[PDB]
């Protein structure tokens, strides 16, 4: 955390770029404020790929049918196309998951955000 | 508790969000899903718009350098009345305005404007200070396709829409990055290709990155060389016998560009010196279809192979696709060809491979020029925010249409001006030099979105011949080096409009209050004017001819007409509160916008009626009787198309298309011997811009905390580097210090680097080559020589 990456410090002078802050691989789930707040990813990213021919993470993110039961891994919304039907398994528009889930670093916002929770209008603590 | 329609404040794609209300404030931003755009999907910078107006920042009183004492460039920044900050900012204008004029005071506006705040910008430059000085940071982003769609299409936006992308057969990407910049897009791309097996996606670009991981045909080609490839495949088309003649023939015509054209410098650069031509730049000259074929010529496939680096394989996949007369070709670009010295001559030769082979204007087959901004459709270009432009594709310099300008916004005959104004990079340069000496920067961060700024934007901005005024949300560089910031009142806390990519026209009411004492920048335009009369700033002359315009005040003549004034505090929904209506007696948005939307209606560009547009999410534009339009020039789709007739790009008179016979040319500048990598510049999903918004969103700033290098893995070993370690990125012109990323998302060939922007702490900006596509004037930030240590 250096010079304001929001003010800059009487501009141009010279700036010392701080060392990249670590991922937080921690496995611990984050919890969020509003449903649709997409979840963080509290793991790590790095080898998964997702390509038009693999998606790393719906190896573990899917949910069990065939009359068995398992623990859900995704939503059901994650199932829903354009036009809102419910496919018999995730959809495509949503493949690309590293589109709307990003993982987290060990990082000091540079300021503090005033947002505020639906229930109980305290600024959001998660 | 309470939900409101409203698009999203980042993106040109232009999702619909559904914004959570309690207790005056936003507590959740959820997917619109009765939006036609995403259909209840955000991306991550999407839903968490929530967070955004919150960072405890929030510029709440104006700030002048020196409340008492008096005011010195090189003061200190003090709280200050409006009507002080005002008071102090008119004088300096009305100064300015009276030893160099008109020509002297700029604005800068942004694509984040709001419809009717780049409409009553327009209004007040030039009806009102009578300059035509006032440019967009469009001209960073969507000049070059503009430029290029009036020279092929007589006609500004795209023929098609996002509806293209679920008919489409198969996507060339011209260097774009979808799955980080347009993401809704790029699902809804995806959805398209994973759904349908048959489907084939090309992704070209510079590195590899998220994006050609959907590839089927992935080609990575050398910086500037896309000209080449693009040639080449209108070879293919041509040799392989596969041009839709019916359609050539009956709705084209042919043309050569001309070729010495030179790296929009200053006079004085070499380049320039050496460019014979660069005089005219733009030169048309007619042609033949056999002369055109012939230049097309000289770029065989082996020789397009030779200079791009792509195996002749690969390029043999693309022209295909772009050839066998029953795929759709689908063409999406954004600031690859955009942002390129040569990028008029890009737009023009995608068109080409469309026209050439008749795919355009048809559900699955399109040339879609994505946009950027929100709005640098819907504002900066539609309501026409440039140096050279009025509304509805007008240019200052016709008459007739100067007039018409004049007619609506009743005005004294004559005074419009007729001189072009200043472009983006030329604004800064006429700042460094003493050119303009009042400046007025709004919704943009330009000291950090600007090329060179070491060279010509820092110094112009604090040249104390100078004088500048900075309207923001939150600190930034930029009001950090200016001497007057007002605070605004952001996205939701304001009622506005905005346009996206697909001429998508939406609107948002006012849901929370702004803090503190900010109020929207279309109240500082409007309040800003009452300080002027129509004596002080207008010729005498043109009273005289005029005595109802001697008095008055910019204002009365400007927003005070009897037109904008038309409709009453009322008329703007029970619920819902508007500030900028509770002061003044009207309401603003309703009169501005039906105002302005007098412009078209008719002629093309016809917009539906301001209330409609509250009650719908959004509709593509020319609404005609209140009917969207999906794809134009096309009978049957479009209605300025008459009955007997098919296509007809009727913006041009005989109604055909241009092709552009262009020569591949090489960029301003490329690696050397002391300055051996490509510097590359962009984007990250995370991070919007300046990062003045996102880098203040907790979960996107930790996602991303600051700018980082990447390099090759093996680049790296060699120079003795590692990942993480601290490095220099080196041009003639700058340093900085970013930290080395190897193994990161973007995957960079050797001897190419790349490093976004979003970090205040680390202006690339600084290394930038100042260098413009000489035709729309918009600099290159994607290639230059950089040395680093
Ligand atoms: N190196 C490099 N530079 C580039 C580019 C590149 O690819 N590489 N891209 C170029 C392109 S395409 C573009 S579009 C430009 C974008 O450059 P800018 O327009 O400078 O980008 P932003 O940072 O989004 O700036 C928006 C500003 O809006 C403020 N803001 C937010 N809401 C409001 C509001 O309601 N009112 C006011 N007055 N301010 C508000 C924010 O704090 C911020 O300062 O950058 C260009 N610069
Ligand atoms: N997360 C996020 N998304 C955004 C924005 C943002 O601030 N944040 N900005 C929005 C705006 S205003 C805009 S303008 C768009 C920009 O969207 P893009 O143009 O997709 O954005 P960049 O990341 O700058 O990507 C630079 C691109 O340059 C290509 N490139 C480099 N050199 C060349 C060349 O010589 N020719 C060609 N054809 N391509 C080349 C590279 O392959 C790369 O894909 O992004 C929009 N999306
Ligand atoms: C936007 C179009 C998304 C894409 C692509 C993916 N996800 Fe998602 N996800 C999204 C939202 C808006 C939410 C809701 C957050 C809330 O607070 O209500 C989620 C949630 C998840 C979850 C949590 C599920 C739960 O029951 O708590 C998981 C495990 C999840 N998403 C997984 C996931 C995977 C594996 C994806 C790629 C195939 C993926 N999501 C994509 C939005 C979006
Ligand atoms: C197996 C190891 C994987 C893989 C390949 C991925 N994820 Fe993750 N993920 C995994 C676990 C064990 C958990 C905790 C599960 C639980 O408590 O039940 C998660 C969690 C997430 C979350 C947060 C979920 C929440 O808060 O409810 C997200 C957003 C997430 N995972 C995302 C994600 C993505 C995008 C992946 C592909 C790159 C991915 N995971 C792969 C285990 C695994
Ligand atoms: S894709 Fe663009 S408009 Fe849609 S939510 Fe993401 S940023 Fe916003
Ligand atoms: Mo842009």
């Amino acid at each position: 955390d250096a010079p304001r990456l929001t003010g800059a410090d009487r501009p141009m002078s010279e700036v010392a770029a701080p060392p990249l802050p670590e991922t937080i691989t921690d496995d611990r789930r984050v919890g969020r404020n509003y449903p649709e707040q997409p979840p963080v990813i509290p793991h790590s990213i790095e080898g998964y790929q997702l390509s038009v021919n693999a998606n790393r993470c719906l190896e573990c993110h899917r949910r069990q049918y065939s009359g068995l039961v398992a623990a859900p891994m995704i939503s059901i919304t994650h199932f829903q196309d354009r036009e809102g039907q419910m496919l018999a398994d995730v959809s495509p528009r949503r493949y690309f998951c590293t589109a709307c889930h990003v993982p987290q670093t060990n990082a000091q916002p540079l300021v503090t955000n005033e947002f505020r929770d639906m229930l109980t209008l305290m600024p959001a603590s998660n | 508790i309470r939900w409101s329609k409203a698009p999203c404040r980042f993106c040109g794609t232009g999702c619909g969000v559904m914004v959570g209300t309690r207790d005056g404030q936003v507590v959740a931003t959820h997917g619109d899903t009765q939006a036609e755009v995403n259909r209840g999907l955000n991306c991550v910078k999407g839903y968490f718009l929530s967070k955004i107006m919150y960072g405890e920042d929030r510029l709440t009183t104006p700030l002048l350098r020196m409340k008492d004492g008096v005011y010195h460039k090189e003061g200190e920044f003090a709280p200050v009345s409006w009507d002080e900050a005002f008071d102090v900012m008119a004088a300096q204008a009305k100064l300015v305005l009276k030893e160099k004029a008109p020509e002297a005071v700029g604005m800068f506006g942004s694509g984040q404007w709001t419809i009717w705040e780049g409409y009553a910008a327009s209004k007040l430059m030039r009806a009102g200070f009578r300059s035509n000085n006032l440019d967009p940071n469009a001209r960073h982003c969507m000049a070059s396709a503009a430029t290029a769609f009036m020279r092929t299409f007589g006609m500004d936006e795209p023929m098609g829409c996002y509806d293209d992308f679920e008919a489409a057969d198969a996507f060339v990407l011209w260097g774009s990055n979808m799955a980080e910049m347009h993401p809704i897009l790029w699902s809804r791309l995806t959805d398209r290709r994973l759904s349908h097996e048959h489907v084939r996606v090309a992704v070209l670009s510079t590195f590899t990155h998220r994006s050609s991981d959907l590839s089927d045909t992935p080609i990575i080609f050398r910086p500037g060389t896309d000209r080449a490839i693009l040639n080449y495949i209108a070879h293919h088309i041509i040799s392989t016998g596969r041009v839709n003649r019916d359609f050539v023939d009956r709705h084209t015509n042919f043309a050569l560009g001309a070729t010495d054209i030179g790296y929009g410098l200053r006079p004085e650069h070499q380049l320039q010196l050496a460019a014979k031509g660069a005089a005219d730049a733009g030169a048309m000259t007619p042609t033949d279809f056999e002369t055109f074929a012939a230049l097309v010529s000289e770029y065989t496939l082996e020789k397009a192979a030779e200079i791009s680096g792509v195996e002749p394989a690969l390029l043999e996949e693309l022209a295909e696709l772009y050839a066998d007369p029953d795929r759709k070709w689908m063409s999406l670009w954004t600031m690859g060809f955009n942002q390129h010295v040569r990028g008029v001559w890009a737009n023009h030769m995608v068109y080409n491979l469309h026209l050439l082979t008749g795919k355009i204007s048809e559900p699955g087959n399109s040339p879609f020029s994505l946009t950027g901004q929100p709005f640098a459709c819907g504002t900066a270009r539609e309501v026409g925010t440039f140096a050279h432009r009025l509304p509805a594709d007008m240019v200052v310099t016709n008459p007739e249409h100067r007039a018409h300008a004049e007619e609506i916004w009743k005005l004294p005959a004559g005074l419009l001006p007729d001189w072009v104004g200043a472009h983006a990079v030329e604004q800064d340069r006429k700042l460094h030099d003493g050119e303009i000496n009042f400046y007025w920067v709004q919704v943009n961060n330009n000291m950090q979105a600007a090329p060179n700024i070491d060279q010509e934007t820092y110094p112009g901005y604090r040249n104390p011949e100078n004088f500048i005024v900075v309207s923001d949300a939150y600190p930034t560089v930029t009001g950090r080096a200016a001497d007057l910031v007002l605070p605004a009142a952001m996205w939701v806390e304001k009622e506005g409009a905005y346009g996206n990519a697909e001429r998508r026209t939406h609107f948002w009411h006012q849901l929370v209050e702004a803090p503190g004492e900010a109020r929207s920048d279309l109240w500082q335009l409007m309040e800003f004017s009452k300080r002027f009369t129509t004596d002080e700033v207008w010729p005498e002359e043109i009273l005289s001819a005029a005595p109802a315009y001697r008095g008055k005040t910019l204002f009365e003549v400007l927003f005070a007409n009897g037109s904008v004034d038309r409709f009453p505090a009322s008329d703007v929904n029970p619920d819902h509160a508007n500030h900028e209506a509770a002061l003044f007696g009207f309401y603003p948005q309703k009169g501005l916008f039906e105002e302005y939307a007098a412009f078209g209606r008719g002629h093309g560009h016809d917009l539906a009626p301001f209330d409609t547009y509250h009650e719908v999410r959004g509709l593509h534009w020319p609404v005609v009787e209140g009917e969207e339009t999906r794809w134009r020039y096309r009978e049957g789709f479009d209605p300025y198309v008459k009955p007997g007739e098919g296509l007809r790009f009727y913006g041009k008179p005989d109604g055909r298309a241009v092709i552009l016979g262009v020569p591949y040319e090489p960029p301003a500048e490329s690696p050397d011997e002391e300055f051996g990598f490509w510097l590359v510049t962009g984007r990250v999903l995370e991070h919007w811009h300046s990062g003045s918004m996102t880098l203040r969103w907790p979960e996107l700033y930790k996602a991303f905390p600051g700018a980082v290098c990447f390099m090759h893995p093996e680049d790296a070993r060699s120079r003795g580097l590692n990942r993480g370690s601290e490095v220099r990125v080196i041009s003639r012109r700058g340093e900085i210090r970013t930290r080395l990323e190897t193994r990161g998302r973007n995957r960079m060939p050797r001897g190419v680097v790349f490093v976004p922007w979003f970090d205040a702490s680390q202006l690339i900006n600084k290394v930038t080559l100042d260098a413009n596509d000489p035709i729309s004037r918009q600099t290159d930030f994607k290639k230059c020589a950089v040395k680093i240590e």
